[PDB]
């Protein structure tokens, strides 16, 4: 009863938490990169007028 | 728009969030929605397996149980019937089932039942008295044993996991 | 169990030890008589290492209660239980499959809903920038 | 073919050397191993002294499509549940019979 | 160690080396029949390259030990047939609530991906407006 009503169901919550969280982590990671080539392409579109 | 930024939460008036919800509601109004979304049926294409006899009879079952919740919606909407206990009552109705019941004797069975039922008992008798008195407690306690080690693991397991978030959640922290 | 050689239920059943397989007598003497071999395993055999099969006096009782539907019954209980064996190895595996489909999409629900809010986000600090 | 103790066609069909008779090799293995010897002939006989018989692919089709072709009408597991327990029945009447007589 | 199928102990435990997973060899080779794939990877896999674990003896008496009948006093062969029955409605119950939940969760998934580019179009709307 402690394994099947408790331990599992927290065991695969948190799993399912840790996948979210990690999904988030990479776009986090994605958009600092692009930040950083949003303004390259800004500085190099406005050199290309 | 692919990088979607990450706007800290905290700094847009709760205001614009509602209009927002708004707008997203009103372009949600004029997408047309197809009963799967495109990028679902990549997923369910997966599940296309062989026509096993299992899979008729699941599919049968489970189209039969959503003709009958259909027409019991159509005739009683009180009963909190679960869902559960439907789908058993219709498959006990509907399907053949193992008749214990016929083991009981009576005064009126025929000699053939009552000596099936003699013959059972017998065997049963053979085996409480001479097979399981020597191993029931050993199963159960390797069971135990097993049972109690599996726990231990999913316990650690859960704190791993607990320690994961958390590790991640500093990572995310130091971004 | 038919004969290999001829696909029939055999009148005399012989066994070769080589190929352990079931021959009529008359057949297999006569293929050992022509060639000295097994007709399987091409292995030698001689009409000596033929095991002559007897059938019990039971099957020969049984061979004439064989017309009893009791035998045309073809769900002995063996068979019963690897039936239900095979099917229950064929539930497990759908259930298998519909787990690994609903896990899935609840990773996917929750990616597109975490799409889903940072866009939102996107849209009301847009908003409030045009909005100033 | 029948197996000498089930009278049943044996699914793993094995020849005892000793009273060269078709068994059910799970039959004739417990046999041999609880009475070290023969069922038929009594002659002490060792597990390994046992000649396995091997199907050939026509026997093996053909124990699948006799399987095959008569579960078909009736190869829903309720009939399935329901057909054991009246064999179940039918043997348990046997050994009474054996029994009392 | 559980079948990453059924989710009981393995009778008779198989490693697939794509997955480095345990299964129950049945289920595993009728899988790999059907799909040629690994259940959990989708990676190619053929029966050869399945490595069948060898059980110790104490193995043995952890795989008779647990979930059998031979646990409970109330051990007879209609009880037997009965606790098969009820095993079967048992998994017959999840199969239907394993449907039911695929099924709301397609549903609920569409809905939230719809939602989702609804709120991209309109993130996309007000930068477009915002640089007019």
């Amino acid at each position: 009863s402690t394994l099947c009503h408790h331990s599992l169901p927290a065991l695969i919550e948190g799993q399912r938490k840790y996948y979210a969280d990690y999904y988030a982590y990479r776009q986090e990671i994605r958009s600092l990169e692009g930040r950083r080539k949003r303004l390259q392409a800004m500085l190099n579109s406005s050199s290309s007028i | 728009m692919d990088g979607l930024s990450f706007v800290d939460k905290g700094k847009i008036p709760d205001g614009y969030k509602n209009e927002i919800d708004q707008l997203v509601k009103k372009e949600f109004a004029n997408i047309k929605r197809e009963p799967v979304h495109p990028e679902i049926r990549g997923i369910l294409a997966k599940r296309k397996g062989a026509d096993n006899s299992v899979s008729t009879l699941t599919n049968a079952l489970y189209t039969e149980y959503l003709k009958q919740r259909n027409n019991k919606k159509r005739r009683t909407p009180d009963f909190n019937d679960d869902d559960d206990t439907l789908f058993l009552e219709e498959y006990r109705r509907k399907y053949p089932r193992i008749d214990t019941s016929r083991y009981i004797p009576n005064e009126s069975s025929e000699v053939s039942l009552l000596g099936i039922v003699d013959s059972y008992l017998k065997h049963q008798e053979i085996v409480l008295d001479t097979l399981l008195p020597q191993t029931v407690s050993n199963q159960w306690r390797i069971n135990n044993d097993y049972i109690r080690q599996t726990c231990t693991i999913v316990e650690e397991m859960n704190i791993q996991q607990r320690k994961q978030i958390n590790d991640l959640e500093i990572y995310r922290k130091r971004l | 169990m038919l004969c290999a050689i001829s696909g029939k239920v055999p009148r005399r059943p012989v066994l070769s030890p080589k190929s352990r397989t079931i021959f009529e007598k008359s057949l297999l003497e006569q293929y050992v008589k022509d060639t000295g071999n097994d007709p399987i395993t091409n292995e030698p055999l001689s009409i000596e290492e033929i095991v002559e099969i007897v059938p019990s006096a039971q099957q020969a009782s049984l061979t004439e209660s064989t017309n009893s539907a009791t035998l045309k019954a073809n769900y002995s209980i063996p068979n019963l239980l690897t039936s239900l064996q095979n099917e229950w190895d064929a539930i497990m595996l759908e259930n298998f499959k519909l787990r690994s489909t609903l896990d899935s999409l609840t990773k996917k629900l929750s990616t597109v809903m975490y799409e889903r809010d940072a866009a939102k986000l996107v849209a009301a600090q847009l908003l409030m920038e045009k909005n100033e």
